[PDB]
């Protein structure tokens, strides 16, 4: 998601392709998950990024 | 030869339909014993659309009245036109719904739901053809909204091209028979979008604005409210009983009106609707119906046209006139108030006419305009169900009958966004 | 010519009965995939 | 928002329509599926009666 | 010997022929029970041994109502039962529904009796197609009979004489989209197609006829009248008679550009009948009037191609060649640099017969203005609009493709019609 | 006796028409199976016109 | 703009799956059709057979 409000929309269907089935499947088991996602840093500041 | 099943459900659904199978036979000149006494050969010559010849002369309506309690078919029966019902066609439970959409969905209809079904398809093979199936009755009730969308759900699946048409009345905006109208409403129309092919809003409060400030009637019963409703149910089919100048069936009314699936929901209003002191002082005029027409009171739905804007509308005129004449009305129709009629569709007319007009009336009118106004009903209906979930009062009466709670959102979602296609398609620009 | 378009039609419809790649296949995978995605949407808005 | 809005539309319409091609697909399974049976029972029959 | 099989498809089609078998019946004294008190009603009728005479027509449709109402009113003796084609669902304004499903086996009937028909007659000058572009049944069930006709019967000349949907006032929400679909369809089919609006005839009249009061009875009368004058050379000799064959070869410069003006003279009730003195001057002059065709289009804006006059009554080829030779001097009346003729005479001595009940007066003399210009395109330019203005939310396209058609249907659709815009440009330029 | 235009530059690409009368051959068949597979890219490509 | 890039990506990727599900109901329908002979086919060889 790039921050779009979702109301009664379908989510993306079947979709017939490997590889874009395997990233429906990491969307869908949250398989790969960075927690802070945008930021903002001053010069010299340390955001500590999580991805698991 | 096209076929038409009637069904009628709940106490408001089968008073409506009686009154509309008295309407219909006095319209064909048939006695409430089934016999034929009209004296004139069109009224038998479209009959099979809505009776079926028995053994003798009679005629039998091919109506079928459903119920969870007896005592709405009692009175049904004993009124004066209860004995050309079947009774097989009377299909009635023990244990009335007590305004429980859950009870008439999920634990109640689900017994009767059978044998409905059962009569159902019986009349239905009957038929030769099927133009489709007409349920009346009203939103805000268990009972009736219940097994009525369960029905249609049904239905929509034995038979998906056969037509649909519903009469639901909506509760009202200001003053609510029932407190949990807005729970069984949400219900209701979140089933009816799905299945429903054709649906009518109509309200209790508009039909006595109308009849209180048009008619100028005095005591205005729930009588009063089924003629006119009556009325409107048999103009809006008249066409395929009478020949017509320019004839237009169910389905091509459903066609030039619904432009996206699902806003199938509708407004009428009949014409001449005149109050007995101004009968006289009155021209039965095309201009006249028209501008009575195009009216916001005429409107038999509490929202007003002005509000919203009208995607389409359908007029189906009964009488002798010009073709030329009603085109040019409802031209300088839309025209006139062109701000209020959606740009991208360049007519918003759908104009029909039947060279039998209703009986007593030299000429009448009954007009079905889908507006984008009905989305300040659909929120209001919102406003009250949004408020009253919000604290769950007289959810658990429904939570009792083995219906999930998330049936609740499930139906505000589907109905907000149908109210989210009415305001984009009313702001929607050209180009 | 009977026996072998007898035998053609048979193996044709119990494969569409029971193939893993077969029309009927392809519409259950579709029609189940719509089910979990309805569902799912519908309780992920009640807890919303 | 006017493009929004142009999009949107495009886009409802569309799913709306894919819905009901699952639904059309849905009746007629079930319609066929009522079928299916009684080529299974012919078949045995047909294996009972070599 | 010179038979011209009659098909009237979808509501309007069998109501205008109401109408022109009416006068028909009238103009050939043949009774409504079937029989009349030399062979001139050959074209229109067989006489079977028992002497009654039976249409060559067919009355095609989805609905029951329309025909059933011929099979009640007076006319149940004339025509053949099986003849009679009723349907069972309507088309519904829905052009899929009228060409893909209800259509087919409405239409495979259609052609056997069709096929019953061209064997009872020796010669076959053509056939008559009357349907309504704006409706299902006329679009979708015209076009795939139309369709079928080609593919069978062939070179015989087909005149499909369509009415397409007035400019501002209409009667249908999605008439733009099967207008155009059916015009996609007869631009290949039809080999003189002929226009006609009801916005049109409406003004003619209230103007003309002093009718306040239109009406479909009205319209289909004067259509009716505009097709006997079109026919009275096959029937009725006359001096410069024209041929079904010469019309399309007369009046067809390109294969694609083969629609037609049609304007009838004089168009005048009883009352202000004898006060004016109807001369052929006159009444060619009145047939040029931009305003007295039965389409809404301005002849000022394009030229004229070709015209093709079709006088009954006491006319003589000085008269008509004096008026046409002041047409041609007058300077309003503007004609393409490539078709110095562009003036196809024909006169019949049979004048007018005139249907009891209907305002239209007897006139010694009529004019048929049949008229190929470049003028016509600006119709199909509204419609053009019309189509893709909804076409542009697709509005109204699920019920289409309800009964499998395909949005490249309507694309396709879309881009013949401005095909025909630009073949009308290419015309009218030099 | 069928005719066919040999010398025409613009009928060239169809071979001097005729009538072509095998159904694989008849009418426009390398033009229509143009123009159908054309838009059956756009409609599976999902660009609407 | 988020709105209208995100309903634009799924617009199109909805009538792509219109498109396949519209392929896959004609070759359902193909199938379908393939059943209702093998009953008749079925019952003329058990009469022979029999
Ligand atoms: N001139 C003229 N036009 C008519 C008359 N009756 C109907 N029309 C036109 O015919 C159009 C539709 O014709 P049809 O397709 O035959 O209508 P239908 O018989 O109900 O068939 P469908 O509408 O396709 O279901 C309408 O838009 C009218 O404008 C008539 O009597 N005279
Ligand atoms: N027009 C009309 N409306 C009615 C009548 N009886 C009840 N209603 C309305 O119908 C609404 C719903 O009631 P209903 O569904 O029939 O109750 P139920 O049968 O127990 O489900 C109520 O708000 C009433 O105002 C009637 O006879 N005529």
């Amino acid at each position: 998601p790039d921050g779009v409000e979702l109301e009664n929309w379908v989510e993306p269907g079947r979709p017939r392709t490997e590889g874009e089935r395997m990233r429906d499947l990491i969307a869908e088991y949250k398989l790969f998950e960075m927690r802070p996602r945008s930021g903002e840093l001053e010069p010299g500041a340390r955001c500590t990024v999580t991805i698991e | 030869m096209r076929e038409i099943v009637h069904i009628q459900g709940g106490q408001c659904g089968n008073q409506i339909g009686a009154k509309f199978w008295e309407v219909v036979s006095d319209e064909h000149g048939i006695d409430p014993t089934g016999t034929y006494h009209g004296d004139s050969d069109l009224q038998l010559e479209r009959i099979n659309v809505y009776f079926n010849e028995a053994t003798g002369g009679r005629y039998v309506p091919r109506a079928i009245l459903m119920d969870l309690e007896p005592g709405t078919m009692d009175s049904v029966r004993s009124g004066p036109y209860g004995q050309i019902f079947r009774p097989d066609n009377f299909v009635f439970g023990q244990t009335g719904a007590g305004n429980n959409w859950a009870k008439g969905h999920y634990t109640e209809g689900a017994e009767l739901i059978d044998s409905v079904l059962d009569v159902v398809r019986k009349e239905a093979e009957s038929c030769d053809c099927l133009q489709g199936f007409q349920v009346c009755h009203s939103l805000g009730g268990g009972t009736g909204s219940g097994m009525g969308t369960l029905l249609i759900s049904k239905i929509r699946e034995e038979y998906p091209d056969r037509m649909m048409l519903t009469f639901s009345v909506v509760p009202s905006p200001k003053v609510s028979d029932t407190v949990v109208e807005p729970y069984n409403a949400t219900l209701s129309v979140h089933q009816l979008v799905e299945n429903a092919d054709e649906c009518m809003v109509l309200d209790n409060e508009a039909l006595y604005d109308i009849c209180f400030r048009t008619l100028k009637l005095t005591t205005p019963t729930f009588g009063d409210l089924n003629h006119l409703i009556s009325a409107v149910m048999s103009g809006i089919t008249c066409c395929l009983r009478f020949p017509g100048q320019l004839n237009a069936d169910l389905r091509k009314l459903a066609v030039n009106l619904i432009p996206f699936p699902r806003l199938h929901f509708f407004m009428v209003g009949f014409t001449p609707l005149t109050s007995r002191g101004s009968q006289q002082y009155r021209a039965l005029t095309v201009p006249e119906l028209t501008q009575q027409m195009w009216d916001a009171k005429n409107m038999m739905c509490a929202a007003d046209p002005r509000h919203g804007r009208y995607l389409t509308a359908s007029a189906l005129f009964r009488g002798r006139m010009s073709t030329k004449e009603v085109d040019e009305q409802m031209l300088n129709v839309q025209n006139k108030n062109s701000s209020y009629f959606v740009e991208w569709i360049p007519n918003n007319v759908k104009s029909s006419v039947c060279d039998i007009p209703p009986k007593g009336l030299k000429m009448s009118a009954t007009f079905i305009g889908n507006s984008t106004a009905i989305q300040e009903m659909f929120k209001r209906v919102s406003e009250q169900f949004t408020a009253m979930f919000r604290r769950k009062a007289f959810l658990h009466w429904y939570t009792g009958e083995g219906m999930d709670e998330m049936e609740f959102t499930e139906a505000e979602s589907n109905m907000n966004d149908l109210v989210s296609e009415y305001q984009q398609y009313q702001d929607a620009s050209a180009e | 010519r009977r026996d072998a378009m007898l035998g053609s039609l048979l193996g044709d419809v119990i494969g569409g009965l029971t193939d893993p790649n077969s029309p009927l296949a392809e519409a259950e995978a579709a029609l189940s995939h719509a089910d979990k995605v309805r569902r799912k949407k519908k309780e992920s808005l009640h807890n919303e | 928002r006017k493009e929004r809005d142009f999009h949107r539309m495009h886009h409802k319409r569309v799913a709306q329509e894919k819905n009901k091609l699952l639904t059309d697909l849905r009746r007629l399974k079930e319609h066929y599926a009522k079928y299916e049976p009684t080529i299974l029972e012919l078949k045995k029959k047909y294996e009972t009666l070599m | 010997m010179r038979e011209v099989i009659s098909i009237h498809i979808g509501q309007a089609g069998i109501q205008v022929g109401n109408a022109c078998w009416e006068l028909y019946c009238l103009e050939h004294g043949i009774q409504p029970d079937g029989q009349m008190p030399d062979d001139a009603f050959n074209t229109f009728f067989s006489e079977t041994g028992a002497g009654k005479h039976v249409p060559r027509c067919i009355f095609l449709d989805l609905e029951p109502t329309v025909v059933d109402e011929v099979r009640t009113g007076t006319y149940r003796q004339l025509f053949h039962p099986e003849q009679l084609i009723s349907g069972k669902e309507d088309a519904a304004n829905n052009f899929a529904r009228g060409h893909y499903t209800i259509g087919k086996e409405i239409v495979d009937l259609a052609l056997d009796r069709i096929r019953k028909l061209a064997d009872n007659c020796t010669g076959l000058q053509g056939f008559l197609v009357f349907n309504a572009v704006g409706g299902g049944t006329g679009s979708g069930l015209g076009s795939l009979l139309l369709e079928r006709l080609s593919v069978d019967y062939g070179k015989k000349s087909k005149l499909g004489f369509t009415v397409y949907p007035s400019p501002q006032v209409s009667t249908a929400v999605v008439e733009p989209y099967n207008s155009v679909l059916s015009t996609h369809s007869l631009l290949e089919h039809t080999d003189v197609a002929v226009m006609l609006d009801n916005e049109a005839i409406y003004d003619i009249c209230r103007r003309s006829l002093d009718i306040e009061r239109p009406t479909y009875t009205n319209l289909n009368r004067l259509i009716a009248q505009v097709i006997s004058s079109l026919t009275a050379s096959l029937r009725f000799d006359g001096a410069l008679n024209v041929d079904i064959t010469e019309f399309q070869t007369n009046l067809v410069p390109y294969p694609r550009i083969h629609f037609m003006l049609s304007s009838y003279a004089p168009i005048i009730s009883a009352e202000k009948a004898y006060h004016e003195q109807l001369s052929v001057a006159e009444i060619t002059n009145a047939a040029f009037e931009p305003a007295s065709m039965m389409v809404k289009c301005d002849p000022r804006h394009g030229k004229y191609m070709a015209c093709c006059l079709m006088y009954r009554g006491d006319v003589v080829p000085k008269d008509v060649n004096a008026s046409v030779a002041t047409i041609k001097t007058k300077r309003t009346i503007q004609f393409v640099d490539w078709c110095p003729t562009g003036f196809k005479c024909g006169i019949n001595y049979q004048p007018p017969t005139v249907v009891p009940g209907g305002d239209l007066a007897k006139v010694q003399r009529a004019v048929c203005m049949i008229s190929n210009s470049t003028a016509i395109g600006e119709i199909f330019s509204r419609l053009d609009h019309k189509f893709d203005l909804m076409y542009a939310k697709r509005a109204f396209v699920h019920w289409y493709v309800g009964e499998g058609m395909e949005e490249g249907e309507f694309s396709e659709a879309r881009e013949d019609l401005a095909a025909l815009e630009k073949d009308f440009e290419e015309v009218g330029a030099e | 006796a069928r005719v066919g235009r040999p010398l025409d530059p613009l009928l060239a690409p169809l071979g001097g028409g005729g009538t072509t009368l095998s159904p694989a051959t008849l009418g426009h068949p390398a033009a229509a199976a143009a123009h159908a597979q054309h838009v059956a890219t756009l409609a599976a490509n999902g660009v609407m016109l």
